[PDB]
């Protein structure tokens, strides 16, 4: 619970800082580093490791993946904050600070994303024999959740939210697409790398979907305030219902 | 070889066909409409050709390489998409047509480019057939490194951070070119070879071949703009720049000395073509 | 003893859940968002309950009837979405909220309405588990019959096409209510009866019964429309025979209706006997 | 058009006239009849009779579905030309002729559709074992084809078009939804009904999808000529390949619809 999700955010942050080493040229990695860690953590990575240990796997087995997921999140987070001149992207009041410039952020975001797969492909232990198929599947899962049918898709629609005049049904979708898909991907991957069977992988995959859709739903509440509870309930019900001990009923701590 | 253009034209078609299939219109329609706009824009398709040629070079089969071939074009397309953005080069045109962000806005341009980059890996991981997962994953790692901060992006980052300093040396110029240009060519040729069942030795020659012709392009391109800021001529003079180009072309062609004369013909041909262009 | 308020309150919950689930948000968003807006806005779920009750009554269970149950409420919804449009009634309130076209535009409303009509057939055809193919098809046919040119749509067109005819005989007015209102309630009970394994006679008996609370539900629609407030309701006989002689008739039907249920064991009929009186006696 | 296809189309009109008969209340059946044949003819409907023969079975078997497919289309046609007072949909030039007022049109279209399924449910022959299974599957293809992720998506997105200032890609998507989806349905349904086998169905389906889209673009040509022969051929092509594996005096006719 409390300090468990901590050792997780830590073991992940550590693995990232051990992998993104500022060096020549400090102009490239100077940003690649700052932006990778300047991005808020995403529950998706946490959920990735948690799911692994749940199915019985060793945390490290899904560390490259969890790292891969934060990178994709990070890269996307940066890009959704780039200042645009044509005003095609509505101005989000939570204006984050920009150390580096628009050209360096954009390119760094394009550098971070592939680094995730590098780590993945580059973490295949040739001594282990299921490592190949399990990672190839995870690369599919991750790239597919960060692609045009997933995250990208949520980022796009989000720009259609008029605030004071946008139903909750719509927002949930944007949240399902912006976070849900990624979180789904998260638990799903943690289970695959874990060695879980199709039965579990799916169940953990559904939980994540609802889990991520609920989390980002919480993010949204901040701004517009049609903060219904008949939606927070529906989701957690379906989330919990997707659980047929602790780790087996701890994932249900984010829905309380 | 006979009919080098016909060859490249064939490769381009087979590839354009596959690209159309790979990226179909769908919801959200603007994100995809943007992707196709730059991707199916019809071009030379050198990278996709380098990939397929490299595969067939080692008894590989074009079919097995088509997904990765498409993948490298997706990255190129998206690099060019972001490249034309206001915060960067800011170009309103490209090949006589409005640039991507001008047609769909900056937000879509950005996102769709991102969509092409991640899809690049998806398509390769899930569409590639006729090779063991160990090979595919490996190939994915290689694409990854070719476009990250030790490849494409590395080159494009130093280049934007260099427009300020006007005192660039051959060292600084060659880095920008190896990363912003040869990196992706290196990837392409390496993907084809791995998926083709190429020995590590073979894979290594091809990696070099690519680097030579990668550099070769920027040099010859610098020579031409004179026989028609930093450049190979400002640094070493035309005469010398040419010397380099010939060395580059000579070396590249040696890397292919041992593969079959016939299967190597296309690359040798692309090498010369890069050296003896009038534009 | 039988607790109607509860039986119905839980049947409605079960029904609202299945609905909410059958119609999820998905590309194209606005179209689906329009579908959910009118459908899950919450009604009384009178029709879907009739289906479920008729099914359980003859032997089967809710699970088997839920899809068709949800379907009839889908078509019932699209019918209201279309009745409110400018070319029709041009209304601004429905289920206590701005009309669908008012909220999404005349274009979306229609397309979202046509979607519900069509989706009702897909759902019943592909989601009904626990009934042989021929039976499912049969039901699809009955629902089609009950909402077409010899059913619901028929009542609605004859209705608008008689805007003038100040001769309004009790046969014209009988035809309208029978199709514009009774038609779908009849289909609801029938889909249920058949899907549960009901003998031709049980379907016949439930049909005639549904038919009864048909001319009834509407005689009420009229009495509630001409007594309640535009705010209580959330959105004709009481004209030719007055608002008083309309309550002397509405009874005859209620009984004549429950007389049809004597075919079944009074214990099993409790829901229908009941659901029949919430129809004769309700506040909207 | 071509003689073969006009003959099939004629049959469907006859079958439809046999099925739809003006009668009291004429206030209802008058509009239901006129509007049925007022809608343009669709190849997704005749494609069902043809596709059926190609796999073996007889046409008469698919007549019910082909009829429903036209009716679901008719309904959609009437609705997209509905006079919308609030300028919801871009009031387009079309302005076709309207015999009946908005209300009766809106409503009859809602009466056209269910009738498509009535014909199907009633087409069930007692002397057939599979009848219930194919007619159930077809009812699904049709309802889905006519669904919110089918024809309705195409109609929805179509409004988003602004004269000659919209890409070929977008327009091609619209035709794929508005026309391809239904056409593909008609080749499948026909196949299914004919008793065909998956691999065949799937193909005929893909064929229809492509043929349907090509047909859409062909009528989206006059709307604004710019459809280079590339998009057409790309489609023209794409469909034929699918047909690889169907031989006969019929199998070549199908190929004629796109050539
Ligand atoms: C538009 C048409 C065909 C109207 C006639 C049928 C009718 C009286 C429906 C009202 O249903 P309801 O009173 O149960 O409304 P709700 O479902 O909102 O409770
Ligand atoms: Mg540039
Ligand atoms: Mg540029
Ligand atoms: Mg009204
Ligand atoms: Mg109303």
């Amino acid at each position: 619970m409390q300090p468990y999700w901590a050792a997780i955010e830590a073991d992940i942050e550590r693995y990232l800082k051990k992998s993104i080493t500022i060096r020549p040229p400090e102009t490239v990695f100077g940003p690649m580093h700052h932006l990778t860690f300047a991005a808020p953590a995403t529950a998706a990575s946490t959920l990735c490791l948690a799911a692994c240990e749940l199915v019985g796997g060793d945390r490290s087995q899904a560390m490259a993946a969890a790292a891969a997921i934060h990178l994709v999140h990070a890269a996307a987070y940066v890009h959704e904050h780039l200042p645009l001149t044509d005003g095609s992207r509505p101005v989000s009041k939570p204006a984050i600070q920009h150390k580096y410039g628009p050209n360096v952020e954009l390119l760094t975001g394009d550098g971070i994303v592939p680094f995730g797969f590098e780590l993945l492909a580059g973490s295949v232990d040739p001594a282990r024999t299921d490592d190949p198929d399990r990672i190839l599947r995870v690369i599919i899962e991750i790239s597919r959740a960060g692609g045009p049918e997933g995250m990208i898709s949520g980022l796009h629609r989000e720009e259609e939210i008029v605030d004071g005049n946008t139903s909750l049904d719509f927002i949930e979708y944007v949240c399902k697409k912006k976070y849900g898909e990624m979180h789904a991907c998260g638990a799903a991957c943690g289970a695959i790398l874990g060695g879980a069977a199709e039965e579990e992988i799916q169940k953990l995959r559904n939980f994540g979907l609802y889990q991520g859709t609920l989390r980002g739903m919480m993010e949204m509440k901040n701004s517009h305030q049609l903060i219904d509870e008949n939606i927070i309930g529906k989701l957690k019900e379906l989330a919990l219902e997707e659980l047929g001990g602790k780790n087996a009923e701890l994932m249900s701590s984010l829905v309380a | 070889m006979f009919d080098f253009d016909g060859y490249m034209l064939r490769k381009a078609k087979s590839v354009n066909k596959a690209l159309e299939a790979a990226v179909q219109m769908k919801e959200p329609l603007k994100i995809h409409e943007s992707m196709r706009y730059s991707l199916l824009a019809g071009g030379k398709r050198v990278r996709p050709m380098l990939c397929i040629a490299a595969c067939e070079l080692v008894g590989g089969d074009e079919s097995t390489a088509m997904p990765a071939a498409c993948a490298v074009e997706m990255i190129h397309t998206m690099s060019l998409m972001h490249d034309d953005l206001p915060c960067m080069d800011n170009d309103d045109l490209r090949r006589g047509k409005p640039t991507n962000h001008m047609a769909f806005g900056e937000s879509v341009a950005v996102l769709a480019g991102d969509a092409l980059l991640s899809f690049a890996f998806e398509h390769v991981a899930a569409a590639t057939k006729g090779a063991p997962p160990e090979r595919i994953v490996r190939v994915l790692g290689e694409l990854a490194v070719s476009i990250g901060s030790e490849g494409l992006v590395a080159g494009q980052v130093v280049d934007v951070c260099s427009e300020g300093m006007a005192e660039v040396g051959l060292d600084h110029l060659e880095f920008i070119h190896h990363h912003k240009t040869a990196a992706l060519l290196q990837g392409s040729v390496v993907l084809g070879a791995i998926l083709g069942g190429g020995k590590e030795e073979e894979v290594a020659k091809l990696r070099k071949f690519a680097n030579c012709i990668g550099l070769l392009f920027q040099v010859v391109d610098d020579i031409l703009d004179v026989t028609k800021k930093t450049t190979y001529p400002k640094l070493i003079g035309v005469e010398k720049s040419k010397e380099f180009a010939d060395r580059l072309n000579r070396e590249a062609q040696e890397q292919l000395l041992h593969f079959h004369p016939h299967r190597a013909a296309p690359l040798i041909a692309l090498a010369n073509y890069i050296a003896y262009r009038d534009n």
